[PDB]
């Protein structure tokens, strides 16, 4: 179903985000 | 007390034309479908035709369709019934008979078991 | 990049409209259980498989909510993800239990509903259960990233499959259930059989057909955004159509009016 | 035939030579009646709650 | 009060198996449907009862087909003022009506009669919810009396004459296309009373049926069902 | 010879109709102007009896008010204790479709009628522990419409082939039978005194029968269709009946015409049961049109309404006592109207 699979992109979403931002503090 | 009271009829010739009357006393005349059945000698009731509430809707037997005129007049309370172009066939007692029960569309007053709701009846006789 | 902003923006919409949805699913549906339930009069086996339905939405409505909790701010992580992942399959099961219930009063109509009725709650209930607990013990014993939100071929076809078994037996149903009336309406009018169709769509979730065996990585906005924003407002589709629309219920509601306006 | 209209003439007959009362009379009795038996009727009157069986 | 409590424990204990034994009534009740046999004596009910089998009022026949129970109820010597024990009968599942066309060229139009009494049925208020299912007798009697000489119906129906046989309705091989317009035109009779109305709550189902016919339990199981499936689709709100 | 004899019954009733215009010296409804009105009644539901099938036809009242027996169409006659909401004895019948049914005045003998032509009187003695059968009657060859119980020993049925009956229940025979209908005898109701009783039929009319005697004394023609349901106001000297030209109408056996006609405009149903209360200052009345009119019985008025049912009301008692008022209809319910 449509739920997990947009959950599973919103959570990788989410944890690109936060390497993004972890990167950009750091640099 | 519902009383039914024809009016009319006798020995007539074939071709001719005559006038019944049903007086309906002691009701609601303009709440009841009535209608009008006969009873040929040595045979069964057989219905003739009948008329509604307001007058709108009207049948006929088919054999007879087309021949007869029936009426009411809630104004005077009493049914009418026109009998032009006679049949030595339609020789018959008449029998003015009212529906049981008030705002409704069904009838059952075939019944030649004493039903109290028709009136005792006219003798039409056809002679040529 | 504006990529990035206006992915967050789109997550954010998309958010946004299931959170509306599940908030008015669960609100009228909850009304229209209460009524149900408390109205002597409207118990029967299909008004109880109504109720199993719309319990069902409720609990799938609340199983969103709880699942959005991890979203927002494991040992709890996993417990939720169970129960969203079970509230939906349940939902979808009993779309089938309806689909069955209805062929099978058309298709064998001298048959006691009592002697099923076991067999429906049956359906409706434990076979999500077994599949969930299969899904469970195969990610335990198998296999553990984190929380379990990754989705991984093996493990998520276990709960994938009977949903796709079931959009499918239900659409079949649907077949056959626009068949008959096809069959009962020709003796007597295509505005009839289109407004029962129109009525029978949201029921039986014919619409899941159009993108059942539909792959996910191939398109992601177009499967994401129309399921998501159909199924949120599914819930308020068949309340409303159902619960406050049937003639009987108001009839019921504007015989219980009376007798307050009387006391 | 007429044997019925012979029994139905002497119903008549019998329904005819009766006595009858008054209408007022009758009328006032009823009043009388339900005047008398008003107090003890638990339609007419409400019963206190510790009497009613049925609560 | 131990005794009133030993009382109550008796009515509870009372009521409880009074309530077993309606839930095992219940089934048995809410299984076999019901079908109410109406007939002029005339037309000849009695062959269909005992075709059906292969000093009392009501006459009960129970039977079974495909391990369905349908009890049918044929009204017996009773009186011909039908309109107070009808109300009774709004909880069958069919009413069954037999009549026959007589048309040899006989005290009344007994046809006429039968039109009167099935419009009497039908604009009936508590007969709103039962369907009516209906058999013309005596069709090989019509096929036989159409060497006549003359006819029955044109003289007794002047429509019968300004009528034309359906294209839609197709007919047996072997049969005179007259007493097929014959038939069709009786049958058109009866559809146009019960078309007059309009509900769509209840239904009326023609059928033709001979002397001597095996068929007829089938048509009135298939009647029946598609009684109960007309039901259940009311029941969800899509007819 | 057919003329002498019908003129004659014309002028016998005019002779009839001019005794009663002359002893027509004022209305019930005159006066009683200075009456103080009943007031709203605002009747509640106590319990609600279940456990029926079919549609319920026909309830009676014990002489204790504690017993109630209901009779349905699945074959089923239940005793019911309207107190705890118990059923005492269910009774399955040998045929399905009941018209009457009746609770003896000393508890022992319930009877039951309608299509099967017989009436099945069943002891509730049962010293084995089972209901059976005592005693069927057989001898009427229309339908039966009601019946009802003098005693222990005899029993007063009516039929659909215009007679009624008076029984012995120890022979089984016919003790004597009433002829003087012209229609469906729908119903008829005992006096206190168990010595006259009236019967309404379907040519509107109500008859006055005395049961020692054997024929009857007194015919009242008021209505305009059939009559249902007829009951005695409690005294014995008045009844009030209730037809399908949907108005109720009191009747006195001492005036011999009607007193007082009970209609209302926005009703046009017909009318299935009547019942008096204890003191006869209410009449209840179940109508056609889903709920029982609480009429004021001397102003003519509308007291209140009981509209608790889902479908026709057909059956209606009242207690011995006054305490309760239960109404059985159409949707297999049982309600006990008690006002508070
Ligand atoms: C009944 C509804 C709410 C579902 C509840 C599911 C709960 C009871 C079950 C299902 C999966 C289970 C978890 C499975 C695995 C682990 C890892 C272990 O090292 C700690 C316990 C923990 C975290 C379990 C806790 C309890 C648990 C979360
Ligand atoms: C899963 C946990 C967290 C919540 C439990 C929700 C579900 C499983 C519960 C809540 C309501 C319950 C239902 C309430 C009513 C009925 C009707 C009864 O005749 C059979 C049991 C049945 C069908 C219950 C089965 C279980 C049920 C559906
Ligand atoms: C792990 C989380 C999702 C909670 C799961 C709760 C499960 C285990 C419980 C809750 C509802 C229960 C079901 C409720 C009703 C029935 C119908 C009965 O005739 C068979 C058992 C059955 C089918 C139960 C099986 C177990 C069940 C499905
Ligand atoms: C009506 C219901 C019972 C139908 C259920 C069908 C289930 C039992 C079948 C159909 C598809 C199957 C899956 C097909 C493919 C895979 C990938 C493999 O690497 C692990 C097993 C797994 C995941 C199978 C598990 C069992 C499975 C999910
Ligand atoms: C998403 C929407 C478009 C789905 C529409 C589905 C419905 C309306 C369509 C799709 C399949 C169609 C059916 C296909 C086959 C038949 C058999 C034929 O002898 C009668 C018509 C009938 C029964 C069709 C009726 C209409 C139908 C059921
Ligand atoms: C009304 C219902 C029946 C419509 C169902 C439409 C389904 C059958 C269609 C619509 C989209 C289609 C998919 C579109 C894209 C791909 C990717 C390609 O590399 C393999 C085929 C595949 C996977 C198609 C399979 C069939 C498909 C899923
Ligand atoms: C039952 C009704 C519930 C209604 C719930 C309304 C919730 C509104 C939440 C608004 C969130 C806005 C997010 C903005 C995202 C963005 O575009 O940046
Ligand atoms: C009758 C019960 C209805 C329950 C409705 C629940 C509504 C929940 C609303 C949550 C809104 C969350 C918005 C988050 C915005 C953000 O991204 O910062
Ligand atoms: C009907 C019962 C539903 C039960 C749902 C259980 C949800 C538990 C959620 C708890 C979250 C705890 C998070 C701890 C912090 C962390 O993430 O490490
Ligand atoms: C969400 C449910 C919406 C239901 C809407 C029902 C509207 C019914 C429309 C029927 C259109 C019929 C067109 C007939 C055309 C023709 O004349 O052949």
């Amino acid at each position: 179903h449509s739920d997990g699979i947009f959950t599973d992109s919103y959570s990788r979403y989410r944890k690109q985000m936060a390497v993004k931002k972890y990167l950009a503090a750091v640099l | 007390q519902v009383q039914l009271q024809e009016s009319g009829g006798g020995l007539v010739q074939p071709g001719g034309s005559l006038r019944l009357s049903c007086a309906a006393s002691g009701f609601t005349f303009s709440n009841y479908k009535m209608n009008w059945v006969r009873q040929a000698p040595g045979k069964g009731l057989e219905w003739v035709s009948d008329i509604s509430q307001s007058g709108a809707s009207i049948s006929y037997t088919g054999s007879v369709k087309g021949r007869f005129t029936i009426s009411r007049d809630n104004a005077k309370n009493t049914l009418y019934l026109q009998m032009n172009s006679l049949k030595p066939e339609d020789t018959a007692v008449y029998y003015c008979a009212r529906c049981p029960a008030p705002f409704t569309r069904d009838c059952f007053d075939v019944t030649s078991t004493t039903y109290a709701y028709r009136g005792q009846g006219t003798q039409v006789t056809v002679s040529s | 990049a504006s990529l990035d902003e206006q992915q967050t923006m789109f997550y954010g919409s998309v958010k946004t409209g299931y959170t509306i949805g599940y908030g008015l699913s669960l609100a009228t549906l909850l009304v229209a259980t209460a009524i149900l339930s408390l109205f002597r009069k409207l118990h029967c086996t299909r008004n109880y498989i109504h109720m199993h339905l719309f319990i069902s939405f409720i609990l799938r409505a609340a199983a969103v909510f709880i699942k959005d909790l991890a979203l927002f701010d494991s040992v709890g992580c996993k417990a939720a993800m169970v129960f969203f992942q079970y509230c939906v399959m349940a939902n979808f099961f009993w779309l089938l239990v309806e689909g069955l219930y209805l062929y099978t009063l058309l298709a064998v109509s001298f048959f006691s509903e009592r002697k099923y009725f076991w067999g429906y709650i049956l359906i409706g209930w434990g076979v999500p259960s077994t599949f969930t607990m299969v899904w469970t013990i195969a990610r335990i014993h198998f296999e553990d990233y984190g929380c379990w939100d990754t989705i991984n071929s093996s493990l998520w076809w276990i709960i994938k499959g009977p949903i796709l078994t079931s959009i499918l037996v239900n659409f079949i149903l649907f077949i056959c259930i626009i068949r008959i009336l096809l069959q009962k309406l020709r003796p007597p009018p295509y505005s009839r059989l289109a407004r029962s169709t129109l009525l029978l769509i949201p029921l039986f979730g014919v619409h899941y057909i159009m993108f059942a065996f539909f792959p996910d990585n191939f398109k992601p906005e177009v499967k994401m955004v129309f399921e998501l924003v159909v199924g949120s407002f599914q819930g308020f589709v068949v309340a409303i159509l159902y619960c406050f629309l049937n003639g009987e219920v108001q009839a019921e509601l504007r015989r219980k009016w009376r007798r307050w306006h009387l006391q | 035939s007429i044997a019925q209209a012979r029994k139905l003439v002497e119903q008549l007959k019998m329904e005819a030579n009766i006595d009858r009362i008054k209408v007022s009379k009758a009328a006032a009795d009823l009043m009388a009646y339900c005047e008398a038996h008003a107090k003890e009727d638990p339609l007419l009157t409400p019963v206190p709650a510790s009497e009613n069986p049925f609560r | 009060t131990e005794d009133q409590r030993n009382e109550e424990k008796a009515q509870r204990e009372a009521n409880k198996k009074i309530e077993k034994q309606l839930q095992k009534d219940k089934q048995v009740y809410r299984a076999t449907h019901r079908l109410l046999l109406l007939g002029a004596g005339e037309s000849g009910k009695n062959t269909i009862v005992k075709q059906m089998r292969i000093t009392s009022g009501i006459f009960e026949t129970k039977f079974q087909v495909d391990k369905v129970n349908f009890h049918m109820f044929d009204v017996g010597a009773q009186r011909d003022e039908r309109r107070k024990w009808i109300q009774c009968f709004n909880d069958v599942t069919a009413i069954i009506f037999v009549v026959a066309s007589s048309s040899y060229n006989n005290q009344t139009n007994r046809l006429q009669a039968a039109l009167k009494l099935f419009d009497s049925i039908w604009n009936n208020k508590w007969l709103r919810d039962t369907s009516v299912i209906l058999f013309l007798n005596k069709q090989d009697l019509l096929a036989e009396k159409v060497l006549a000489g003359k006819s029955k119906i044109e003289d007794y129906f002047p429509e019968f004459a300004r009528y034309t046989t359906p294209e839609d309705a197709t007919p047996e091989p072997g049969e005179d296309p007259r007493v097929t317009r014959a038939k069709y035109f009786i049958r058109d009779e009866f559809l146009r009373i019960s078309t007059a109305s309009g509900d769509g709550r209840h239904y009326c189902y023609p059928h033709f049926t001979c002397a001597v016919d095996t068929e007829n339990i089938r048509r009135v199981f298939n009647d029946c069902r598609d009684i109960i499936q007309r039901m259940h689709l009311r029941q969800y709100e899509l007819l | 010879e057919l003329d002498q004899l019908r003129q004659e019954a014309e002028q016998l009733k005019n002779q009839i109709r001019d005794a009663r215009k002359a002893c027509a010296d004022a209305t019930l409804s005159q006066i009683t102007n200075n009456i103080d009105p009943v007031g709203r009644i605002q009747m509640r539901t106590r319990r609600t009896l279940r456990g029926h099938l079919a549609k319920i036809y026909a309830m009676h009242w014990g002489t204790d008010s504690r017993l109630l027996v209901s009779a349905s169409q699945d074959g089923k006659l239940i005793i019911w204790d309207s107190y705890t909401t118990n059923k005492v004895h269910a009774i399955p019948l040998r045929s399905s479709w009941v018209m009457t049914c009746a609770y003896a005045p000393s508890g022992n003998y319930v009877a039951c009628g309608g299509l099967d032509n017989i009436c099945s009187i069943y002891n509730l003695k049962t010293r084995e522990g089972n209901v059976r059968v005592s005693r069927e009657l057989a001898g009427h060859t229309g339908y039966l419409s009601c019946c009802r119980f003098l005693d222990d020993n005899q029993i007063v049925t009516s039929s659909g082939d215009t007679t009624c009956a008076l029984w012995d229940i120890e022979t089984g025979q016919q003790t004597t039978t009433f002829t003087g209908h012209t229609g469906d005898v729908m119903s008829l109701s005992l006096a206190p005194d168990t010595r006259l009783f009236v019967s309404g039929a379907c040519d509107a009319s109500a008859k006055l029968w005395d049961v020692r005697e054997g024929m009857c004394r007194q015919t009242f023609t008021g209505h305009e269709s059939d009559i249902n349901a007829i009951c005695f106001f409690p005294n014995g000297n008045a009844f009030a009946t209730g037809s399908d030209d949907a108005t109720c109408r009191l009747f006195d056996l001492r005036a011999d015409q009607e007193l007082m006609t009970y209609s209302h405009d926005n009703i046009i149903c017909g009318i299935t049961s009547v019942s008096f209360s204890k003191s006869g200052r209410l009449l209840l009345a179940g109508y056609d049109d889903f709920n029982c009119n609480v009429w004021d019985a001397l102003k003519a008025d509308r007291a209140g309404v009981l509209a608790g049912h889902d479908n026709r009301v057909s059956c209606l008692g009242v207690t011995d006592d006054g305490m309760a008022v239960a109404t059985g209809s159409w949707d297999s319910f049982l309600k006990i109207w008690n006002g508070s």
